[PDB]
DNA sequence: AGCCCGT
DNA sequence: ACGGGCT
């Protein structure tokens, strides 16, 4: 849930 | 990094 | 060549 | 259940 690559 | 040596991240 | 996250 | 972004 963060998005620091993917962002889920 | 940076840009240069993004962030992290992005 | 250069890093690192939270619901 | 998840990989991104220029100097
Ligand atoms: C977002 O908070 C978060 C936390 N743990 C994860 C594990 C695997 C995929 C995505 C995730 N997202
Ligand atoms: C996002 O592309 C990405 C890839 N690897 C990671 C490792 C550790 C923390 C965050 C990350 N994000
Ligand atoms: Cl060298
Ligand atoms: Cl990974
Ligand atoms: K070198
Ligand atoms: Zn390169
Ligand atoms: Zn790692
Ligand atoms: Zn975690
Ligand atoms: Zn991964
Ligand atoms: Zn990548």
């Amino acid at each position: 849930x963060a998005x620091v690559x993917a962002x889920v | 990094t940076x840009p240069g040596v993004t962030x992290p991240g992005v």
